[PDB]
């Protein structure tokens, strides 16, 4: 329970499936791209059939007319995905199913509604807005569908302007429905550091809620509970989106191409794949600790085959085998992808650690205070044995490291480095409010001192979040740089105390950890942080750069 | 609003 996949799972089905459930009979569903992804995310395709759905179809592909079952429309109030079903009900007026339910995902405009009012049924039998336009990727993290969000929002000033106000508020209104399905009416309070986007952000936010729960129709919140909405812009933290990260999950999805949460095989033959997600528990249970701890954890080997191969039980270890035939199944893949990081790591990440958490503590490895930090960035120089990728996270890391470098200095790495193309990977993150080129700023903000303990001595950075969580539970957090019988009551449970964290421009999976680590060691709230999207050390650079560049 | 049904008809 909890897990924000279910509490999601438990909304749609009592205020979807249920809501248009006969008891007798089944229907009928469409779902079209954002949805797809939604019901993907908290739910086997199977569990439906206890919940009325026999079948599921594309709304945007063309289907046969079933004129005996009723459609249940589950769609975002998008263009495309409301044209597609005016083509079943609307067009030709050539009904296609008995009768339809739609259940948008998210408030419908009138400029689409009227469209669908007038045309034409009759059949529409229900026209409900549900308020849920966020994924489940995890049991702790959300993230929203703000199509080339990263952009519009760090762009330089072109005609790119009018649509960063779109994109600001679709995060806005897209974020609400996620504090309206956790059932919480938080207190929007921004971030005073890069730019400003957070403020204006925290603004939108905070005035789209005041709308929402004005109108709300489920009457279960009305007026601010227990939990606050933290809105920080990316500027805050450059450096763990460049560290290469050892714990599995923040450094599988840097270092191998697992693409859509799906790592290719092999082994063996033919090569398959496998599925990074909650259903597995196992990779569960290893996403988030050190590679080292991992491998110390489950692999070798429980062997030779447990206590086999005088059988009393002889039965029983023939039937607990012939089970335990999947555990093995599993455990090997989250092995195989293991092995393949496990490599990668030896033939040269490890050493390109070494010298990048010196360099991003500047006083780690023992080494206080270190000066000249330029010394410690040379070895990432010879041993490459590298890709111009690893060589720009290296500087990266020494800039945020010295602040706000000089003109020329810079100028040479660019050219005595190589790094000629693919250059504004460094440039460009001044739009992030990071200075690149004009010394100093702000002087950098004040971080927890323990540095405790630290095993391995190459993790010791922590993401400047885990930092602010605990800022914000034990609630020492500077107020100027995070502005804002009979009686009756207002009754009740059960959400309580949550700590919502909302990242612009992404969030690592690294400081994903941060959430669970942070609610884990507490219990008197769960921290739930989020983005568009999520942070790999090599599509943030990509996006990073493009920027200077009006797409086209 | 969050129930349009009664608004259709």
């Amino acid at each position: 329970e909890r897990g924000l996949k279910s509490v999601v799972w438990r909304k749609i089905k009592t205020a979807v499936f249920d809501d248009c459930r006969k008891e007798g009979e089944w229907k009928i569903m469409l779902l079209d791209e954002f949805t797809t992804k939604l019901l993907s995310s908290c739910c086997k395709m199977t569990d439906l059939l206890e919940e009325g759905i026999t079948v599921i179809e594309n709304i945007y592909k063309n289907r046969e007319p079933v004129r005996q079952m009723k459609a249940l429309y589950f769609i975002s109030p998008t263009p495309k995905s409301v044209d597609c079903f005016l083509r079943d009900f609307g067009s030709k007026s050539e009904k296609k199913y008995k009768a339809a339910y739609i259940y948008f995902t998210d408030f419908c405009p009138d400029s689409l509604f009227n469209k669908i009012k007038a045309s034409c049924s009759k059949s529409i039998r229900r026209c409900k807005e549900i308020n849920i336009s966020f994924i489940p990727q995890e049991s702790q993290v959300y993230t929203l569908d703000v199509p080339d969000a990263f952009y519009y929002c760090y762009s330089p000033d072109p005609s790119n302007a009018s649509r960063k106000e779109v994109v600001m508020e679709a995060m806005a209104e897209q974020i609400v429905t996620v504090c309206a399905t956790l059932d919480e009416n938080p207190g929007v309070r921004y971030k005073s550091k890069p730019l400003d986007n957070a403020s204006k952000l925290a603004q939108l936010v905070e005035k789209k809620l005041e709308d929402y729960y004005k109108i709300d129709e489920k009457g279960l919140i009305k007026g601010k509970t227990q939990s606050q909405l933290l809105i920080i812009d990316r500027g805050f933290d450059p450096v763990s989106t460049v560290l290469h990260e050892l714990t599995f999950q923040a450094m599988a999805y840097d270092l191998l191409p697992i693409e859509n949460d799906t790592y290719k095989y092999k082994t063996d033959g033919k090569e398959k794949e496998a599925v990074l997600e909650e259903d597995d528990d196992l990779w569960v249970r290893v996403r988030h600790r050190h590679i080292a701890v991992v491998l110390e954890e489950i692999p070798k080997l429980m062997k030779e085959i447990s206590s086999t191969k005088s059988l009393s039980a002889l039965t029983q270890l023939m039937k607990k085998m012939p089970h335990f035939r999947k555990q093995i199944s599993k455990q090997v893949v989250h092995l195989n992808l293991a092995e393949d990081c496990m490599n990668k790591f030896k033939l040269n990440i490890e050493k390109l650690c070494k010298t990048e958490q010196d360099l991003a503590l500047g006083t780690d490895a023992e080494g206080q205070r270190v000066k000249d930090s330029m010394l410690v960035l040379l070895p990432v120089l010879l041993n490459k044995n590298h890709d111009n990728c690893d060589k720009i996270r290296a500087v990266l890391l020494y800039i945020f490291g010295i602040n706000g470098t000089t003109e020329e200095n810079l100028d040479r790495l660019i050219h005595n480095v190589k790094i000629e193309d693919d250059s504004d990977m460094i440039r460009n993150w001044s739009h992030l409010g990071v200075p690149i080129v004009p010394p100093s700023q702000q002087a950098k903000p004040l971080r927890k001192d323990r540095s405790a303990e630290e095993t391995f001595q190459l993790s010791r950075w922590t993401p400047f979040i885990k930092d602010i969580m605990e800022d914000a539970i034990d609630n020492r957090l500077d107020s100027k740089e995070w502005p804002y019988r009979t009686n009756y009551l207002e009754l009740d449970r059960k959400n309580g105390s949550r700590l919502i964290i909302f990242v612009i421009g992404g969030i690592t999976y690294s400081e994903m950890r941060c959430a669970y680590e942070v609610s884990q060691a507490h219990k008197s709230c769960e921290v739930i942080i989020g983005s568009t999207h999520i942070l790999t050390p090599r599509k943030l650079l990509d996006d990073i750069k493009m920027l200077n560049k009006s797409k086209d | 609003m969050r129930d349009r049904t009664h608004e259709l008809r």
